[PDB]
RNA sequence: AGGAGUGGAGCCUGCGGCUUAAUUUGACUCAACACGGGAAACCUCACCCGGCCCGGACACGGACAGGAUUGACAGAUUGAU
RNA sequence: AGCGUGUGCCUACCCUACGCCGGCAGGCGCGGGUAACCCGUUGAACCCCAUUCGUGAUGGGGAUCGGGGAUUGCAAUUAUUCCCCAUGAACGAGGAAUUCCCAGUAAGUGCGGGUCAUAAGCUUGCGUUGAUUAAGUCCCUGCCCUUUGUACACACCGCCCG
């Protein structure tokens, strides 16, 4: 069953907010930005922002399966369908999303404000 | 006596589906929904204070908190207590209630009696 | 809880190294186990005693619960329901 | 306490809808499926979309 | 100090306890050294727990634990 | 300069006082008082009267398979299978 | 008329045309609509045109109450709402005091949305009918700038003298 043209577009929204706020909660200290998500006719495609890529995917794309796994099951839009890739942000003294958690991270480590 | 132009007697045989023709509109809409399973336990409990009873003597009494049952002509005369959100407060079962709540009489609430006016 | 289902629980743990939830007590089934009959109470509650052992990792979100899967947690799994390591979860699949 | 606790019908009514971020049950936004509570639909509002024009 | 111990506890509403007598089975069981298995107590005709799992002989009636069957 | 009024009346809803087992509560000039999106039958629920449950992770010592909790018909007890 | 809303992850919960039965609130089927496709030409209310009433606590006004009937719900008694009879109070344009407003405005008049199992005397939007007066001042209440008096500056709700 469809859905109507004023829910499709509203809870198309959530789900975005959802996800961008557990990869905030997840990667906050791993210098995450944002997210982006395209939608093919064969899969939909998230593409992780990050200041360093490759301290994110753990080792030869270790952590990357498990978040890949997490948000198939938890939106349950099925198997082989959803995939995460982790492009990097350009210049990173800019958006100033990398520069609050590298500020907080600053400041948990002990140092004056 | 009599509710409707009927005697309490023929009440008492009253079927279930017939006395309904009897009642208000809340009644009868609730005897149409019918009475659930906390309710048919509780006039279980009366037929057993009644048939135990001594024949010159009522019924001990018994405690509910089925503010909602509604009296029926087949439970009069039983010594039911109905629950006020403190105390259980003992009533009697007259034939003249037979269409009302049980929880309009207990009072919930005590009546009001002024002082005199502090600080307005 | 039963074995039948502190078992099971366990049992897709290791198939996929992750695990959701709801932070839903009085949810009657899990939906990823079903024809199980194992409440959401009794996964919330297993991976609360999986959690302060050091064997999963835990995030929350908005409403739901999240756990992954550490190091010495992969063993504590192999030994509890007896796997070779010739087999592997889905770490070593893709790439 | 099998046919107990959980037992209370709540099929409609105030609390059975709750936040779906918040999971607070007061000053709920139903409308267009949001499902969110007044204060939280606030923080995310440009993510899901909503600006302010007027 | 800050504190004032007030010795208020008051936990007594006391909760049950598992007789079990010394191997019930003996409550059970009763053979004689030919060989024979007298069954002291009835069995449960119910699906789940027939031909081993007996039920209990109370002043009564006959009673079960699995599915709780009761007679007379 | 005016218009509509409000303040008088009935009622609806807030807020004080009184009452109460409890009448949950925050806010007191504009910058509290149809405000908390607060139109509470239950739930919401905080408050009052009564009762059930652990949903007390994990670490350590005891009980420990002459067992640890568990679940359960009837009877009494109970608001209450 | 105009702005709108409509079958929902958990989630039960709707916009409803049309035929029949009912005074009516409603009840049965039977279709449409995930919507510029259906409700819907959104056959709104004041307004407009005819009959009755005739300055009186009247047929204005409807409070407060007695009986029934029907939906919503697990539950309607301390009345959930809705329908029908009956009862028919205050109130005769409002003291001291005080609010809002400059044009499609005030005011009237309905309609949608939020709340919503049930439900708007609230709020938030929308239309429709549609004016009087002003195009000015610092009198009041306040804000501000410049000169200027201050023995004031947890700052006139100040500091202080018998
Ligand atoms: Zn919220
Ligand atoms: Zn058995």
């Amino acid at each position: 069953v469809q859905i109507s043209k004023k829910r499709k577009f509203v809870a198309d929204g959530i789900f975005k907010a959802e996800l961008n706020e557990f990869l905030t909660r997840e990667l906050a200290e791993d210098g995450y930005s944002g997210v982006e998500v395209r939608v093919t006719p064969t899969r939909t495609e998230i593409i992780i922002l990050a200041t360093r890529t490759q301290n994110v995917l753990g080792e030869k794309g270790r952590r990357i399966r498990e978040l890949t796994a997490v948000v198939q099951k938890r939106f349950g839009f099925p198997e082989g369908s959803v995939e995460l890739y982790a492009e990097k942000v350009a210049t990173r003294g800019l958006c100033a999303i990398a520069q609050a958690e590298s500020l907080r991270y600053k400041l948990l480590g002990g140092l004056a404000v | 006596f009599t509710y409707r132009g009927v005697d309490l007697d023929q009440l008492l045989d009253m079927s279930y589906e017939q006395l309904m023709q009897l009642y208000s509109a809340r009644q009868r809409r609730r005897l149409n929904r019918g009475l659930r399973r906390k309710q048919h336990s509780l006039l279980k409990r009366l037929r057993k204070a009644k048939k135990e009873a001594p024949p010159m003597e009522k019924p001990e009494v018994v405690k509910t908190h089925l503010r909602d049952m509604i009296i029926l002509p087949e439970m009069v005369g039983s010594m039911v207590g109905v629950y006020n959100g403190k105390t259980f407060n003992q009533v009697e079962i007259k034939p003249e209630m037979i269409g009302h709540y049980l929880g309009e009489f207990s009072i919930t609430y005590k009546p009001v009696k002024h002082g005199r006016p502090g600080i307005g | 809880m039963p074995k039948k289902n502190r078992i099971a629980i366990y049992e897709l743990l290791f198939k996929e190294g992750v695990m959701v939830a709801k932070k839903d007590v009085h949810m009657p089934k899990h939906p990823e186990l079903a024809d199980k009959n194992v409440p959401n109470l009794h996964v919330m509650k297993a991976m609360q005693s999986l959690k302060s052992r050091g064997y999963v990792k835990e995030q929350f979100a908005w409403r739901h619960f999240y756990w992954y899967l550490t190091n010495e947690g992969i063993q504590y799994l192999r030994d509890y329901l007896h796997l070779p390591p010739e087999i592997v979860p889905a770490t070593l699949r893709r790439s | 306490h099998q046919q107990l606790y959980w037992s209370h019908p709540r099929k409609f009514g105030q609390g059975s809808r709750s936040c779906r971020v918040c999971s607070n049950r007061h000053g709920l936004i139903r409308k267009y499926g949001l499902n969110m509570c007044r204060q939280c639909f606030r923080q995310y509002a440009k993510d899901i979309g909503f600006i302010k024009l007027d | 100090k800050k504190r004032k111990k007030k010795s208020c506890t008051t936990p007594k509403k006391n909760k049950h306890k598992r007789k079990k007598v010394k191997l019930a089975v003996l409550k059970y069981y009763k053979v004689d050294e030919n060989g024979k298995i007298s069954r002291l107590r009835r069995e449960c005709p119910s699906d789940e727990c027939g031909a081993g799992v007996f039920m209990a002989s109370h002043f009564d009636r006959h009673y079960c634990g699995k599915c709780c069957l009761t007679y007379c």
